[PDB]
């Protein structure tokens, strides 16, 4: 899902 | 593609009464992606509901949204005078995200007939070649209503157009125009013109009507 | 806060391509997503596609791949729309709408759902060319009076009475299209019959793109 892609770029910013 | 489907695609309620707006997917929405926007006529949509159930800081919590699977509710606990408005869900669970069609709750109230009037063509637009008609349905409720134009008794096909108000904020009527539209040649060519109107509040036909040139 | 600014109203000829623009101020730009959605007149929502500008990647609609384009430039945090081969039905508002965040701030978690949104791009597509309308009288227990504001292009027209004195019991109507692809409105009020001889009604129109600005007297 296109929609998931930001949610994981703000997670790996993250950690 | 995910098909959402709004039914009713109109709620008419009253102030102060609680409202629930249905959004029913044609497969599973994946991870309950599924938001709730407002829209009144001239404005942006606002988000109001977002993941089925999750609210925005400053969003009021009357709104509510429910639901999982296929099937979403909107709840409205207490309808405030500017909760009439367009609502969509959306989906968003697939990346082709889709919209519902959409449900406008408006203000429920007493039946009113509309009052019905025709003007002329102005001796200013027939010096110009062309004849204009109007017929003004005004200040009824439903907002269901209809209108014929007959010229010489006979019914046209065609050369009319209409619009409709929004509901009026303070009194809850639509009102409807309707032009009829001809060249000046074929307007004097003809001596009765009449609208009929048809409404919820009318037990037959209204006609308005006038003679050419009196 | 984040705000959407988006570029004027257009018309546009058939077969032709629109850019519509977007810019961003507020929050991340390039790390979360942004898409637009139209509204045709009288119609509900649709969701166009999206971008995600730091990673260049866009999400088509199938209805319109093939036939838009959108694109990011984080210099100036600005998105771009591209509609080609424009028809009547391309005729609509289009917004560019963002996702929101959780928690406080513009730098949250992002939620998918559109929180942020652009005031609205209105495309007309059109043949037609600008034109001033004519403002006819609709000539007057209750009377009913108004004003026929016909042949204009392009929209909007605003309508007053008695300089905005007047309010009570107006009624402005939608414009609707003709077939020669010029708009007409009409503009009426109720008041009492006995006042028609000792008051005066004018209504006040305006469009601005024709620089028509007229002043019509209704009576009897
Ligand atoms: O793309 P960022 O994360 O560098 O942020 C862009 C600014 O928010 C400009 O709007
Ligand atoms: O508009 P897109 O998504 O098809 O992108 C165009 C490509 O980047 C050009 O190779
Ligand atoms: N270093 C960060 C840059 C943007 C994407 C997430 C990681
Ligand atoms: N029932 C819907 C019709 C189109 C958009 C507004 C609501
Ligand atoms: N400013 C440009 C962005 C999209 C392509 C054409 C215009």
């Amino acid at each position: 899902n296109w929609f998931d892609i930001t949610n994981w770029l703000w997670y790996i910013k993250k950690k | 593609e995910i098909v959402l489907t709004q039914s009713p695609g109109t709620q008419s309620l009253s102030p102060g009464e609680r409202a629930t707006l249905s959004c029913r997917a044609s497969q599973s929405v994946g991870n309950n992606k599924l938001a709730w926007y407002q829209q009144r006529p001239g404005q942006a949509p606002r988000l109001l509901i977002y993941g089925a159930s999750s609210r925005p800081s400053g969003v009021a919590d009357r709104f509510s949204g429910s639901g999982s699977g296929t099937d979403f509710t909107l709840t409205i606990s207490r309808l405030e005078p500017e909760d009439f408005a367009v609502y969509y869900c959306q989906q968003y669970g697939q990346s082709l995200s889709t919209f519902g069609q959409g449900t406008k709750v408006e203000v429920k109230r007493t039946v009113a007939a509309p009052s019905v009037f025709i003007f002329p063509p102005s001796d200013e637009q027939l010096k110009s070649g062309t004849a204009s008609v109007v017929c003004l349905l005004n200040n009824f409720y439903p907002r269901e209503a209809k209108v014929q134009w007959k010229v010489d008794n006979a019914l046209q096909s065609g050369n009319s157009q209409e619009s409709v108000t929004e509901q009026d904020s303070k009194d809850s009527t639509y009102s409807l125009s309707s032009t009829l539209t001809l060249s000046k040649a074929d307007y004097e060519k003809h001596k009765v013109y009449a609208c009929e109107v048809t409404h919820q509040g009318l037990s037959s036909p209204v006609t308005k009507s006038f003679n050419r040139g009196e | 806060q984040v705000q959407l600014v988006q570029s004027g109203a257009e018309v546009k000829r058939p077969g032709s391509s629109v850019t519509v623009s977007c810019k961003a101020s507020g929050g991340s730009f390039s790390t979360y997503a942004l898409s637009w959605v139209r509204q045709a007149p009288g119609r509900g929502l649709e969701w166009m596609g999206g971008v995600i500008p730091l990673l260049t990647i866009t999400n088509y609609a199938p209805r319109f791949q093939g036939r838009i384009t959108i694109t990011a430039d984080r210099s100036t945090s600005t998105a771009y729309l591209e509609l080609n081969s424009l028809r009547p039905e391309d005729t609509a508002v289009y917004y560019c709408a963002r996702e929101g965040t959780t928690g406080w701030g513009w730098l949250g978690k992002p939620i998918g759902a559109f929180a942020h949104w652009g005031q609205g791009t209105l495309v007309t597509v059109s043949s037609a060319s600008t034109k001033g309308p004519s403002v006819f009288p609709l000539a007057p227990g209750t009377a009913a009076l108004g004003c026929l504001v016909k042949d204009y292009f392009p929209e909007p027209v605003t309508v007053s009475w008695n300089s905005g004195a007047l309010t009570s019991g107006v009624h402005t109507f939608p414009a609707v299209l003709q077939s020669s692809g010029l708009y007409s409105l009409s503009s009426v009020v109720t008041v009492p019959s006995s006042s028609l001889g000792t008051q005066t009604y004018i209504c006040n129109v305006n469009h601005k793109p024709s620089n028509t600005k007229v002043d019509k007297k209704v009576e009897p």
